[PDB]
């Protein structure tokens, strides 16, 4: 209708047009309009005039007082890190720099500082620079170790948190525990002086960091130590994140009553103060995805990895890796969803998209590397077999060769021999060597995976129970034995039906292998009956997937906070 | 189709 | 495995093959072999050396006996009636004639009679000769007048409840109201000597007439006054008949609460005593349909009908009005389901065996043509509509012409100008006129449906939101009458969503015809806020598509007799 | 399509 231009705005591209006479003037104004002259910069694509500024510490400090416009903060950040100018290794060095020349200085300003490295280290944090954020952390908790006051302990622990938190993105495990052993050591000896500063954002931090390394047991243990300390004052990130990271640990140990009162509070919680258009709310529902893949609520799954990278897609620009986190685990369910059509061409754009953003921001000897190349090879060696050509078939099964060997590595190197991961990873090893007509060293594969992933999560587990399927698959279709398939079909259905009921969608690659089973050894009056729980499982399946989309399951205020952690804990 | 999806 | 069959089916093989020796020596034999000889004459093929014997009222007595293997009777007589022997009329004249002969004689004889009547017309009842179990029934009752002591007094109820359920499946209402005055008579008579007759069954039949008479708001009057009188020591056939009825009468006055729960007790009580092969349990299965393709359950309608279809095709396997009943229910169930894609085949299949048999059965000037020859119309127009063919889209709209004015004439005949069913073949006639392009008296059709839907079943009901969707549909498609199609689109999502929620069927088509009128009037704004309605109307029928098949739905024991009927009286 | 299903 042709609303005139306020003056605000106009007076934001009068200012914009003459930047370079009055750049040093521009810095003395209020932040509020010092952010939008650098955000107009942004507009205009001005990257190297705006990108030029905020490679100065204090530059950059003034524009993250802005806290309401951290939307548009965190995609001028990210499309300057695309451009190629090192903002994140800048501050990050500038603040170190900085951080360390104060040491000798009073108490007044080194405060201060932290209060800048906060906000910085923070930022840096939340953007996905891991390996620069904890540059200013690692700074900021030198600044508390140096004056033994009651404050610094208070604050030497809120570092150590987010210390942990930088280290647990970053892979960087083998300091994880170092760091909270270091976190204790300040917990423990503010506890003595009469102040029991509150665990629950500390503690719920292992419950990523160990369930990253699978110690799902020893998750557990301190999931629970996490949500004890859950207290109605504490700030909503703090109790998001430990949502998120309890039902994360809690899918895993084969228990899911508890699991998804937690994570859809946690989605309806960080709806609420954050948005719909907020980071902490897009890492929600990728810990709400984990939820729904697993528990097989695979058809609403996609939507919510794919609403979680729509949401990182538009706040951290084009090469981020929290884009790549949401394209690697929208690439796996997209897989998993289209695995029964045998399309990929959605979830080999994504799977290929998430390991060109990792490539270019991560080292090629990186853990979260291990992740991207088993997603896409999962894929790749798919795609293949769906295909009618030879030479495409022993190209891309090999091109899976490389990533799936590549990703083992990097398991074995970082989480052990005898790890879960280390174990999925064999399991991919024993379709790769199944579809690449290597049967021998498929088995072999399959039995190191069940003997690691049967010892340390047990008999009965989600995970060793989908290998078992695929090691009665091998000894089933294509390598003849007969005699040992039929105890692993039936012992893959049984741990299917005790965690998933009926509606189990891979019932139908085990009844379809009951079905090859038995047609060239005899006892065919089961064939009929098999195929008749093939037809039940057929109609049943054909009741549950069509609930309305996840997003709005969790409604608008369906419980409260300090319940839900109640409901959790006597359970 | 002969097998289940990777874990 | 080659087990040796037994020295009884040895024998019967042996008797059957030396018949005609020794046809005499076995109109002597017990009950239980003679319908062993007779079903194995069937089964041989030899069903006129068989009609030989059923011809014979004595007989055919001795053969009713047997309780246990009615199913088999059932399609051996029916395979008799399609042999081209007339059994049933023969039965009947014989039972008239030889009770007109011993009207003149003691109680003994005539209690014997009567029971002889009893079974046969409930046979015949049961088979579909209605028009030769009303002959049974009327010599019964004429027994029954003779002597006006307290037993024939008794027994002239029982041969009024089933005269009169012999007159409604075969559209005699007119004698109907008068049998059941004289019901009354009987009635009132037996409740003046200080014994009172149950009035479940009766009323029952008064539900079912008037409901086909389509005076529903009697009908749910004399069902509430039926389910007064359900007791505990009632038989269960007229229990269950006494649901289904009330059932049919709770959907035609729009109270879809009770309705359900009504026929899933019918439906459990039919699976339970008599079994899931049973013509009773195929008649319950058939109004169970009815109430699931009335409220939107039509992919579950479609299944009940087939369920119902096929134990009707086998106890009556051949040209018989029940299995033409349910062809005719099942065509027109199947139309709906079909609608949305246009492909006619097992629908027009079904919708022509209807014809086929009840064209053959009964008269071509009869009331069940009507409900039956509608139905193919209506698909013989959705044929020529989903056609490219000009010229056979001209011969199958004449031909459902003919069709929609045949069944006008019946229904007008019958019940008369202004009535429900007369509208429901004006309106066909006013869509079929939509689709022949003549759209000069398809409003006239339109205006006079709606003018009798809403006059005697109030102003807000389905069938008038229906009709009036129709009307809107013929005045903003191409008669080009926009400033009137708005008003009774809204009235048709008014009442739409008054009853069925925004999950009915129609309003895909009726958003459809919004959309296409808001194209050519501006008010663009309001093309996408429809748009984005009819989306939601289409997840919602993707996530409402899975349901669990009705046939289960009733399953094992929900609730227990003397409740339903107690929480739909109290409901009241 | 065009019309609504026959009563
Ligand atoms: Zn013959």
């Amino acid at each position: 209708e042709w609303i005139p231009e306020t003056l605000y705005n106009t007076a934001i591209s009068a200012v914009v047009d003459n930047y370079i006479r009055s750049r040093r003037d521009i810095r003395s104004l209020p932040e509020n309009i010092q952010f939008d002259v650098y955000y107009k910069l942004y507009q205009q694509g001005r990257l190297c005039q705006l990108g030029s500024e905020f490679c100065e510490l204090e530059v950059f400090a003034k524009v993250l007082r802005a806290l309401d416009k951290r939307h548009l903060l965190h995609h001028c950040f990210q499309a300057l890190m695309d451009h190629g100018v090192k903002v994140a290794s800048v501050l990050a060095y500038s603040f170190s720099r900085r951080c360390s020349y104060i040491a000798e200085s009073d108490a007044a300003v080194k405060e201060k500082a932290i209060q800048v490295g906060f906000v910085l280290g923070g930022f840096l944090s939340d953007a996905g620079w891991y390996s620069d954020a904890e540059k200013v952390f690692l700074s900021c908790l030198q600044l508390c170790t140096l004056h033994d006051e009651m404050l610094h302990w208070f604050r030497a622990v809120e570092c150590c948190v987010r210390l942990l938190h930088v280290r647990n993105g970053n892979c960087k495990y083998h300091l994880g525990e170092e760091t909270f052993k270091l976190a204790q050591t300040y917990m423990d000896k503010l506890s003595k002086h009469g102040q029991q500063a509150n665990k629950a954002a500390l503690y719920g931090e292992l419950c990523a960091l160990l369930f990253a390394k699978s110690h799902y047991d020893e998750a557990y243990k301190w999931c629970i130590e996490a949500m004890k300390e859950i207290t109605a004052g504490l700030p909503v990130k703090v109790v998001v994140d430990v949502l998120r990271q309890a039902s994360k640990a809690c899918v895993v140990k084969r228990e899911f009553k508890k699991a998804e009162q937690l994570i859809k509070h946690a989605v309806y919680l960080a709806r609420d103060h954050f948005g719909s258009k907020h980071p902490k709310y897009s890492d929600t529902l990728l810990d709400y995805g984990f939820y729904l893949l697993n528990v097989d609520n695979i058809c609403q799954s996609v939507a919510i990895y794919q609403a979680a990278l729509d949401i990182r897609q538009s706040v951290f620009g084009g090469k981020n890796i929290h884009v790549a986190t949401a394209h690697e685990d929208l690439a796996y369910s997209s897989y998993v969803h289209q695995y029964s059509s045998g399309k990929f061409d959605n979830a080999l754009f994504h799977a290929e998209r998430a390991i060109g953003i990792i490539t270019h921001i991560l080292p090629e000897d990186h853990l979260l590397l291990a992740s991207s190349k088993r997603v896409k090879a999962l894929i790749l060696e798919e795609i293949a077999i769906d295909c009618h050509n030879k030479e495409t078939e022993q190209r891309l099964l090999q091109e899976a060769h490389d990533l799936h060997l590549s990703s083992l590595q990097l398991a074995k190197k970082a989480f052990g021999e005898f790890n879960v991961q280390t174990a999925k990873h064999y399991g991919n090893l024993g379709r790769l060597y199944q579809s690449m007509r290597k049967f021998k060293e498929a088995e072999e594969m399959h039995i190191k995976a069940i003997q690691i992933k049967e010892q340390l999560l047990g008999q009965e587990d989600y995970e060793v129970a989908l290998s078992v399927g695929h090691l009665a698959s091998l000894y089933n279709y294509d390598m003849n034995q007969y005699e040992n398939a039929e105890k692993l079909y039936l012992r893959s259905i049984a741990i299917g039906k005790k965690l998933f009921g009926e509606g189990y969608s891979g019932l139908e690659y085990d009844y379809r292998g009951l079905i090859k089973l038995y047609n060239s050894i005899g006892n065919y009056e089961k064939v009929f009956e098999y195929h008749n729980v093939l037809s039940n499982w057929n109609r049943l399946r054909d009741r549950q997937y069509s609930v309305t989309d996840a997003l709005e399951d969790v409604s608008t205020s369906p419980q409260s906070t300090e319940e839900v952690v109640q409901s959790f804990l006597i359970s | 189709l002969t097998r289940n999806k990777g874990p």
